[PDB]
């Protein structure tokens, strides 16, 4: 299963 | 003087927070991080960017929040000088490499995050972007530090209707109504973070999952820990625990000291 960062700001 | 006080090293990363470089303070060789934020991307200001206001409000000897050492204004940007632990790894990369964390380690990390967030709220600061990407691990001391206050706000007791943090950590009342209150939204994001630590990734990727109200555990997790996670992820904000209730939860008892955490799990 793919794990990813997520943007903020 | 700005280019003469610090020796600039490699880029550590860039994103919504700006661009962050490794650096060294020339006077005493102190390791620092040099964070550049473009003025055109700064929405909130205070008396300087709100990020500087909030970092100054939480600055002290307490080690749970990143320490702002200095800051500079440039024509098109602000430059923030932050303490840099060495060696260091952010919690996102740590969880990617380790996978789901042993509950003793998750307990220690989660406890320190709770102490850091309590400190922010005590200082009148709402972070609004608690996530593993915004937590640094001082690997030698076993101490965690909150970073990236650029989405934060002054803590208030009335409703928030603006939000620029990370959507997959944002609460269902934000998704549904564009309305949240500070403390209960923080507790939601802490539930997402705790699930992330004990399962190896966040529980929800899609809006429909966030508002759906169902937590499926993809790893073996103790009943006590599951209970605490599901309580933090209560759909109704008033059904979520207070920070006192989180730290008094049975799963949170007998936490390791930071140095014990480093020796057992990090060295
Ligand atoms: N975004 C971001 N803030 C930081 C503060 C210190 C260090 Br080290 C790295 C950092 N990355
Ligand atoms: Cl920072």
């Amino acid at each position: 299963r793919k794990r990813r960062r997520h943007p903020s700001g | 003087p700005l280019e003469s006080q610090y020796q600039v090293g490699p880029l550590l990363g860039s994103g919504g927070f700006g661009s962050v470089y490794s650096g060294i303070r020339v006077s005493d060789n102190l390791p620092v991080a040099i964070k550049h934020v473009e003025k055109d991307r700064i929405s909130d200001w205070g008396e300087v960017p709100m990020e500087v206001v909030l970092l100054k409000k939480v600055s002290s000897g307490f080690s749970g929040v990143i320490r702002l050492l200095d800051w500079f204004e440039r024509p098109d940007s602000f430059v923030l000088i932050l303490e840099r632990p060495e060696p260091v790894q952010d919690l996102f990369d740590f969880i990617t490499e380790r996978g789901a964390l042993q509950e003793e380690l998750a307990r220690s990390f989660f406890w320190q995050v709770l102490e850091a967030v309590r400190h922010c709220h005590n200082c009148g600061v709402l972070h609004r972007d608690i996530k593993d990407e915004n937590i640094l691990i001082d690997l030698n001391r076993g101490e965690l530090k909150l970073i990236d206050f650029g989405s934060g706000a002054l803590l208030k007791d009335t409703v928030y209707t603006d939000f620029d943090g990370t959507r997959v950590y944002s609460p269902p009342e934000w998704i549904r109504y564009h309305r949240y209150h500070g403390r209960s939204a923080a507790v939601w994001s802490l539930g997402i973070l705790l699930y992330d630590m004990v399962c190896g990734d966040i529980p929800f990727e899609h809006d429909e999952e966030i508002i759906g109200g169902q937590v499926f555990f993809r790893q073996r997790v103790s009943s006590e820990c599951q209970h605490l996670i599901r309580w933090c992820l209560a759909l109704r904000p008033s059904d979520r625990p207070t920070f006192e209730e989180i730290q008094n939860h049975p799963w949170m008892q007998d936490v390791l000291l930071p140095q014990e955490t480093a020796e057992i799990h990090l060295h």
